[PDB]
RNA sequence: UGAGGUAGUAGGUUGUAUAGU
DNA sequence: AAACTATACAACCTACTACCTCAT
RNA sequence: UGAGGUAGUAGGUUGUAUAGU
DNA sequence: AAACTATACAACCTACTACCTCAT
């Protein structure tokens, strides 16, 4: 009879080279490693958005609490946790008059209104950071709810995606401009109420999570790295391969794969893959031709050589579809004879639902289920001893992982992916289901394939999340 | 000699700020003494407090919170601090702290009004800064900053009831292995006894067409009462293949490949189980890609089966539990049962829209936890099981499939500790974060609920 | 009988709502207007450049003075004057080896050397903007002097400009990145000598000027405004018409006339002038065509409406060469009725050397010799009435301003132009002879005519200094 | 009590390293009475410090410079300083300075090695922060920080005044008045006696060739020596016009306009001026536009003319003064004069290169000031003056022009105070801003001038 | 964030419209 | 030139691969 | 940072090379 | 058609406009 093996909780580093296990507690207790002075924030929107912006900005300075300190830790203050100052003054403000919106609302073409509102925000931002002397590091664009409830694709009176922030980031992408979207209902829920009499966007008790998420996003798009991971042997690359296909119908995509990688720190170098006219989606199981495969590998290895000067000893390929012989032989020749390459497939559609006999608790995070050397399981979600609660909904579901080709240890890739599912930046959560090389994959594909005019895209992370 | 920093505060409402100050002070170099990290349960508290205050305490750190001015312990600590302050003759001994803007400066006691309290209200970073430089100008001895001791204290006291332990714990799946498998396949070469327009689902027993052949576990005498012209068929023309070679992966012939062998095996097991679950007289439902059933209200006795919950009503809506199956043979010869839930307004018909069903299912989901779902799964499996050890399938007139009614349990080496029942309401709050972070076109369908 | 009408020196504002004169005084005694947190430190170059930059910044967090304080006022340090933070750490360093450059030096192609060396700088700084996760505001670039002597156009072994600064600003202009040129000898004055031993950059007595200039430049590329002129009546905009002959244009009768405006701060509006026929061989004087003048003045009006929300009360046109009636009539057609337009030209080559007999100082600055209501002088060079020193190496040379078109008081426009000579930012000087609208003229024209790949330049100003 | 920071050093050296501490401490909130700021000339150099050492000196600051450790008074002050150290019993009285790193630790006298010295060799920010620490540890009385007193001192310590002073002071210009003007300009219509190939500027008198006539000042019988055909011409055909109309501006005729005729009079003035000033037998220099003749070496007596150093030598080259002139008429009938100075390396021939001329003129222009240029200009004009109150032109055989030798003096109602010759050295230091600020492609010529 | 909701084909069936030694 | 007949792709038969909402 | 130093064509001289009637 | 004779600019002959480098 076979049993379940366990993988220990991977540690993350903080200030002064010390290791912890909780991002919130570990980043409040010690702080960021590479410190910056701070950032100037600029807003574009109406005056109601500006006064909402200020109210929230001041609230974020003063400390806020929760109902317990076990699951959601308190917020001691932006300066107390990061070491950077945030104030009410020196905020660049660009306003928008309601007459333009009221006159332009009555067009039948919803996509035309989406496009011209997006270009209005775009060229206001472009002028604002191309005319004014005062520097702005993060642009907090605020949007009202009328454009969110009356200018939807299904409102009742193709390469550019219809959603707002997608094409906003894609259009601001080629001018090196970080920005962050702020829905007006997110930070002004005191008076934003429905007809029934209960705030549907309720934060009467979870203000701390908003503070943590906004502070972490603002500090990551500031320039400073919040945290890194613990153990990296010399010469290992976690090449997370994007498999985000875009949904354009008559424009032939046939492939929209990209790739991300983590080498020594939390920074990632995501290079745009090919437009990929190979193997039209009637055969869309993604068997990559040798030339695009060696192009992707050459960009990955060249960025590794540029940032670390040393040859990669081992290359890990994080994907979500099967690999075959011709693509493997294409991958093998360009990589040197000494190094080794291994590909893994992570999927969610595979079901396995373990239950627990007595009590009222789920299966705890860290256990692994091994069937063969080829295939194994890992419980990325479930109960966690640190938070004294769970992270899934009613039942956790594992991820089916299996090495496609190449010799390696299965528990090694188990702890490697368990370490990789900790580096989230947009959300200040303990952990999430898919690894961050795959969690960022959907968003990076979703913005980088939504703009066909970009040929030399940025290789950073701020201009996307 | 005296070198210790003493913090008097109001536990447990002020535990977080005190933990912050104590950990950052011990990480910055200063040795601190507080009732959080030193005074644990089971020890005498006041004698140590007095001895540390009048023996090794260099400076006194009192907080002025809303509850930190009318409690007895903080007042007594302030009184003994005043006594030792008068003994040492040092007005730079008591350093008050204010952490609440709701507190007015005229409400604090008379021992706080004479000295200027250090602000910790609008921010804490410059509060730590102006507490730190005030220590140096008072020339208190300090040790070099080492955060290694802070990590040890954090792992020692703040990770005591929130870390994994070493005890065995058992867990059960939804997987039901195939205890007995048939010996031989049955391929039937008819070639003119089946019309081209024939649909193979109309048969009372499962079969699949294979290029000139009919594959099943049934016999040539099984198809008599609906195909009259199968009487002239001779059984010698049929071919048979042992299932041990198919299951062990050692069979690979030119006439049918091993992948195709296991594909027909799992597919024919799938519709055999579908026809058997149809034979149980259970009401149907039109699911998107699979075929799940649901038990009728009023059939099960007392709405109970071995004192368990399976079906009921919450808000004028009879909620009916159901399962779905899909065979699997890659890790083991096992059948997987999936969990599903659909509601009925009256108990006879269904709901005319799917959006209301999905929204109401997600509404009803959070009221119970995985223990109830386990009871539901085991209840439906043991109710469907005509046999008490397995489910009597219906694939032929003489040969059947035996699927066990109990799941394959998986036990782990080490697991968690068991806290109280507050965590279920905490997970309901976690569902409220799930509400509060993501939402998409929630207006029309919510307005269509009344 | 002729007298010299003297004009008092206007005072520029500073922090806390108070005014001063000599900017560095107000600056090293009162502080800048708006406070910045700090400046992003970033260098690109070799190892010797990194170490000399570290040593120089280690010199400049320490106050350094000059031989006499009657020449230059006191400088108490970077932090005590600016209030912004600067270290020896968090220095992002991009390495460039010396083997490839030495390998490419051997050919006779000096222009291709210029192209690939500046491209090697540009792609490195662009990748540092993109590959690196942290954000850089100010970049510092050094250059070995071996390249500076062995690869000059006159050394011995077409619309662009041979200057490195010009093409660097043009090439980085569409990327919104400010960068400062830093000579190796200027920052290493202690060891850089000839074979005789005297320092060519003999900075042993002028280190205060060097510290002031470098600090002011590094602060202006951050985005802070150091000073603002005292008396602004509301509704004025000074249009300083750039005049630069482009002999490298395909048409010998072609040039460019961009626009520079100062309305409420030291921020200019860099709007590129088109490449059209204004040069002529029979009058020798650039007359604006009707549509070009209409476009220039209308875009000036739109810029004023965008930055001030109200119509300008008066608009002053500053230039170098005189006008004719057709462009004036075109200007008035795109000018509102209640607004006044004055055309002012500024010439330098006309000599009037008013010498003097006895006393140890020349003609002071502030005098003027009027001829009529429209053609006059202004003595902006000479003895300073607060420094007790003279700025003119020898006899001050005056400026012959002429009021060709427009109706305004001669003393008022004289006051306005001599007050406009108080807004220099690249050099920490008390004031300059010609107004800064004509001092920035050569820099703006040279940068805009340094590359043909410029479509529309930014309105900002830090990408030029 | 004790609140004063005082610095000692050799007056000529460390002019910065004492004003550094003085201005920093007076701007950071401390009363400072030091040598450069308050002990000017005429003040006793020992008694004030002898009173301050026993009255208000908190810390004494001494720079162990190259020339400051051999004076008697400072060492005797150190002796009284250790006397008050053994009187008041404070060993932290003297804080030494170390700016000249060429001096070693075995060179200072025995009176300073007994106490620790704060290092000033890496950076001085840690020096000022340790000075502040030494201030706050011994509890020195002080004033709250304020930079207003420092600025209002700095603009009134030895900066004498920054306010306008109303007193008369005379001026002079470069414009030269013209006493005698030609009475009549004439147009000679020879129409066939002038060859096309014959240049009209080769004449001994100015004559310019326009389409039917010659604009000249010479009579009809003044060109016999050059053109023999002139005698055949009858003088009544020429038109002959007065100059009162051009100087007063009422000349309006259709054939010849006004602005072109002012251009004509300035062209004739330039030509006649060139002829006359080359008639003085003065050696020339080659530039692009004008002809600036310069006085030959050995022509002037003993290198002096009316108490004025005109020419001379600068370490390898002989410098000779000259002028270039171009008339102007719109403001007044004057003759503008430009200042030129020509160099030669033996007094015989010119320097072949032009960059050598420019660089040498720039390097010699830093020595003296404009008073010397007044003397040189006046001497050159008086040497070019034949009579006492004018300069005698050579224009024709009977008509001559006289231009005033004295310049057009101007007057002024506003002048400032005049210090001694230290301001000339101050201007010389200001002249190094050219080297300090900007330079471009100068090394290739730098390696060639030697 | 996760359990349903949707069109489409991974890859070995059998029906369109031929044309080969 | 002509006898048999499978040819040579290719439309389709039950479910493996990312998609895109749904409201907790 | 100011008195130049380079080409060259401002405003008006007279050769290139033809067509008006 | 032929008896006129200046065209109709407009490249260059001496002299007024913005580059540019040039250093102590």
């Amino acid at each position: 009879m076979k049993e379940l093996i366990y993988i220990e909780e991977p540690s993350i580093l903080f200030a002064h080279g010390q290791k912890c296990t909780d991002p919130r507690d570990g980043l409040a207790l010690f702080g960021p490693l590479n410190q910056i002075y701070g950032i100037k924030s600029g807003v574009v929107g109406t005056q109601k958005g500006l006064q909402i912006f200020k109210s929230y900005l001041d609230k974020i300075q003063k400390p806020i609490y929760n109902h317990n300190n076990i699951t959601r830790p308190m917020f001691p203050g932006f300066e107390a946790v990061f070491g950077c100052k945030w104030e009410s003054q020196n905020i660049v403000f660009k306003e928008i008059t309601d007459e333009e919106i009221r006159r332009y609302l009555f067009n039948a073409s919803t996509h035309k209104r989406t496009y011209d509102l997006v270009t209005l925000f775009n060229d206001k931002i472009i002028t604002a950071n191309k005319n004014d002397e005062e520097r702005v590091d993060v642009w907090f664009v605020i949007v009202p709810e009328e454009i969110y409830k009356y200018c939807r694709p299904n409102s009742v009176l193709y390469n550019y995606d219809a959603q707002f922030h997608d094409q906003l980031k894609a259009r601001l992408l080629e001018h090196t401009i970080p920005t962050q979207i702020l829905r007006e209902s997110t930070l002004a829920w005191r008076d934003f109420k429905n007809t029934f009499g209960a705030p549907i966007r309720d934060f009467s008790k979870i203000e701390g999570h908003l503070a943590w998420t906004i502070s972490t996003a603002a500090y990551y798009k500031a320039g400073g790295k919040p945290w890194k991971l613990g153990d990296i042997r010399p010469g290992v690359c976690y090449l997370g391969l994007v498999y985000k296909k875009i949904e354009k119908s008559k424009n032939p995509q046939n492939a929209c794969c990209a790739a991300q990688m983590f080498l020594d720190n939390g920074d990632g170098t995501v290079f745009k893959g090919e437009v990929g006219p190979w193997y039209n989606p009637e055969k869309g199981e993604y068997h990559l031709k040798p030339k695009e495969a060696k192009a992707l590998l050459t960009q990955a290895l060249e960025s590794y050589k540029e940032q670390n000067k040393s040859y990669p000893k081992e290359v890990f390929i994080h994907a979500r579809t099967r690999f075959n012989d011709e693509e493997w032989n294409a991958f093998n020749e360009v990589t040197p004879k000494n190094t080794n390459l291994v590909g893994v497939t992570i999927t969610k559609s595979k079901p396995l639902k373990l239950y627990k006999t007595e009590g009222a608790f789920p299966i705890m995070r860290g256990n692994a289920y091994i069937v063969d050397e080829k295939k194994a399981f890992l419980w990325t979600l479930g109960f966690v001893p640190k938070l004294q609660s769970t992270l899934s909904m009613e039942v956790p579901n594992p991820i089916f992982i299996e090495i496609n080709k190449g010799e390696a240890e299965i528990q090694q890739v188990l702890k490697d992916i368990l370490a990789l599912t900790k580096l989230n930046y947009n959300a200040c959560i303990y952990a999430d289901g898919e690894p961050v090389t795959l969690r960022f994959a959907n968003k990076i594909g979703e913005i980088l394939t939504a703009s066909t005019e970009i040929k030399t895209p940025p290789l950073a992370f701020k201009y996307y999340i | 000699m005296r070198n210790k920093i003493f913090i008097s505060h109001a536990t447990p409402e002020d535990d977080d700020f005190t933990r912050w100050l104590s950990l950052k002070l011990i990480g910055l170099g200063y040795e601190v003494w507080c009732d959080i990290l030193f005074l644990d349960k089971g020890v005498d508290f006041w004698s140590t407090i007095e001895k540390e205050i009048r023996e090794n305490t260099c400076k006194f750190l009192i907080v002025s919170s809303t509850a930190g001015n009318k409690r007895e312990g903080v007042l007594k600590e302030l009184a003994v601090a005043t006594k030792v302050k008068k003994h040492l003759q040092d007005d730079m001994f008591i350093i008050p702290l204010a952490i609440d803007e709701n507190l007015s400066y005229d409400d604090i006691n008379i021992e706080i009004v004479r000295l200027n309290a250090i602000d910790f209200k609008k921010s804490w970073a410059k509060g730590l800064q102006d507490l730190l430089d005030a220590f140096e100008k008072q020339n208190v001895p300090k040790k070099p900053p080492d955060h290694s001791k802070s990590n040890l204290l954090y792992q020692q006291i703040f990770l005591h009831d929130k870390q994994a332990i070493e005890k065995e714990e058992t867990y059960d799946s939804n997987w039901f292995p195939i205890i007995s498998f048939p010996n031989e396949l049955r391929f039937h070469r008819y070639d003119w006894r089946l019309p081209k327009q024939f649909d193979v689902r109309t048969l009372a027993f499962p079969a699949i067409r294979y290029k000139e052949y009919l594959c099943t576990f049934a016999w040539e005498y099984d198809f008599i009462h609906q195909l009259p012209k199968t009487e002239t068929y001779n059984g010698q023309e049929s071919i048979r293949i042992s299932t041990s070679d198919i299951l062990s992966g050692r069979y690979d012939t030119d006439f049918i490949r091993n992948y195709e062998c296991q594909r027909l095996i799992v597919q024919l097991i799938n519709k055999a189980f579908e026809l058997r679950m149809k034979d149980k007289n259970v009401r149907e439902y039109q699911m998107s890609k699979t075929f799940a059933y649901w038990i009728e209200k009023g059939k099960l006795e007392k709405d109970k089966f071995e004192k368990i919950k399976l079906v009921g009503k919450q808000k004028n809506k009879y909620w009916h539990f159901g399962i779905s199956a899909a065979g699997k043979l890659y890790p083991s010869p096992v059948l997987m049962v999936s969990s599903h839930i659909i509601f009925t307004m009256d108990g006879i018909n269904l709901i005319k829209s799917k959006s209301i069903q999905h929204s109401s299912r997600r509404k009803q989901g959070k009221n119970w936890w995985n223990d109830k779902w386990r009871e539901k799964l085991l209840a439906f499996i043991r109710f469907l099981s005509d046999d008490q050890n397995a489910i009597y399938l219906n694939v032929g007139s003489e040969e059947k499939i035996l699927i066990s009614n109990k799941p394959l349990k998986f036990f782990g080496k080490m697991s968690y500790v068991t806290p109280s029942e507050v965590t279920l309401e905490e997970e309901s709050v976690l569902a409220d974060i799930n509400n509060f972070e993501e939402d998409t076109e929630d207006l029309d369908e919510l307005e269509d609920i009344e």
